[PDB]
């Protein structure tokens, strides 16, 4: 007669990375319609924080090196590109990061931030070679959705002269790999509704279910034009 | 006639943009037609895209 | 006559001479685009008889 | 964060049964999404006597 709605049963974590949500009561091939549908905004209107703009010691620009330190500057941008992390009522900090001395420099040394969580305390961002070798940084973070290389944040200029300011690419994103899959679930009493099983990867920076809720919101605000059509202009 | 030279060294970064020639070892050219988003990539069973 | 590297350049900005030291040439590690000034340079020409 | 919402949109109607609407701009592949999730229920699951 009328229709049926949907809703998400056991969100089984895994690992901090992967995990598996499940939607239990979907009517005939609408596990499909939605699992696809929902991979598209998934894997890429996901709002993420991804290191910006990134200002170090000695370093003019990012195709130097620091005596001292056997990565590269530019490949040390590289490894910050790939460093997970979480804020929360900041939409942008400035880390600072301070260590000397014999040995790996992890995501873990730098200074804790009231909404600063290190989800990958282990990342590696380079080593340090030499005894008394210091190195000084500042690591500026903000917020926002797709990817936004460095080029692209060279119009608005007006004086962004701080020469040691090396911008990095911008990946904001969480999400890594999505897949979901329909298996038919059968409720006692119905004729055949499906289940859906959407399993996703991620960088440790979003747990599941704020996730699939901000991802359904886009989807109605798009749809609220849809609804009706005044064939606006 | 010459008083003074300088030389100024750049470095650009390019990536990668439709037009750019590539190929395998294989003898097989080709030249990036359009820059596609991961959501419409093929993936298989397992949602890895390609 | 001969050529001058000055940073003296007839109708130009400070904007122009931001990236520019004061004897004319580019800083280390300006990130630079199309147009900017790399290095002053200024050519003798005298009475332009306009 | 925040996101885009569509503008102009003209429904030139050949016929009270056909038509073709159009209706700019959305964003990164949202085109296929929603055009392909519309799909999917206007031929598969709509109401019908």
């Amino acid at each position: 007669t009328e229709f049926l709605k949907p809703r998400l049963v056991d969100i089984e974590q895994v690992s901090s990375t992967h995990a598996k949500v499940t939607l239990e009561p979907l009517e005939r091939g609408f596990g499909h319609t939605l699992g696809n549908a929902l991979r598209r905004i998934l894997l890429s209107s996901m709002p993420g924080c991804a290191v910006t703009e990134v200002e170090i010691d000695g370093v003019l620009h990012e195709y130097s090196t620091k005596e001292g330190v056997q990565e590269d500057i530019l490949e040390i941008l590289l490894n910050l590109k790939g460093l997970a992390v979480r804020v929360q009522g900041k939409d942008e900090v400035i880390l600072t990061l301070n260590k000397s001395g014999i040995g790996p420099v992890t995501a873990a040394d730098i200074t804790h931030d009231g909404d600063v969580e290190i989800v990958k305390p282990q990342h590696v961002i380079c080593h340090l070679t030499d005894e008394n070798a210091s190195i000084s940084m500042r690591i500026k973070v903000q917020r926002g959705r797709g990817y936004v290389p460095a080029s692209t944040r060279i119009h608005s200029e007006e004086d962004e002269r701080p020469i040691g300011r090396l911008l990095v690419d911008a990946c904001y994103s969480p999400v890594e790999r999505i897949a979901y899959n329909v298996e038919a679930a059968r409720v006692e009493q119905r004729t055949d509704l499906d289940k859906l099983v959407i399993e996703m990867e991620t960088n440790g920076t979003i747990d599941p279910e704020e996730a699939i809720r901000r991802a359904a919101t886009i989807l109605a605000e798009q749809l609220e034009a849809f609804v009706d059509l005044r064939d606006v202009r | 006639g010459v008083l003074k030279i300088v030389k100024v060294y750049l470095a650009v970064k390019r990536r990668i943009q439709p037009g750019d020639k590539m190929a395998g070892r294989h003898g097989n050219k080709g030249v990036i037609s359009k820059i596609n988003p991961i959501e419409d990539m093929p993936y298989d069973e397992n949602g890895t895209p390609v | 006559g001969p050529e001058e590297i000055t940073a003296d350049i007839p109708n130009v900005g400070e904007a122009a001479l931001s990236k520019l030291d004061e004897s004319g040439i580019v800083y280390i590690g300006a990130e630079v685009t199309g147009g900017d000034i790399l290095v002053g340079k200024v050519t003798p020409k005298g009475e332009t008889q306009l």
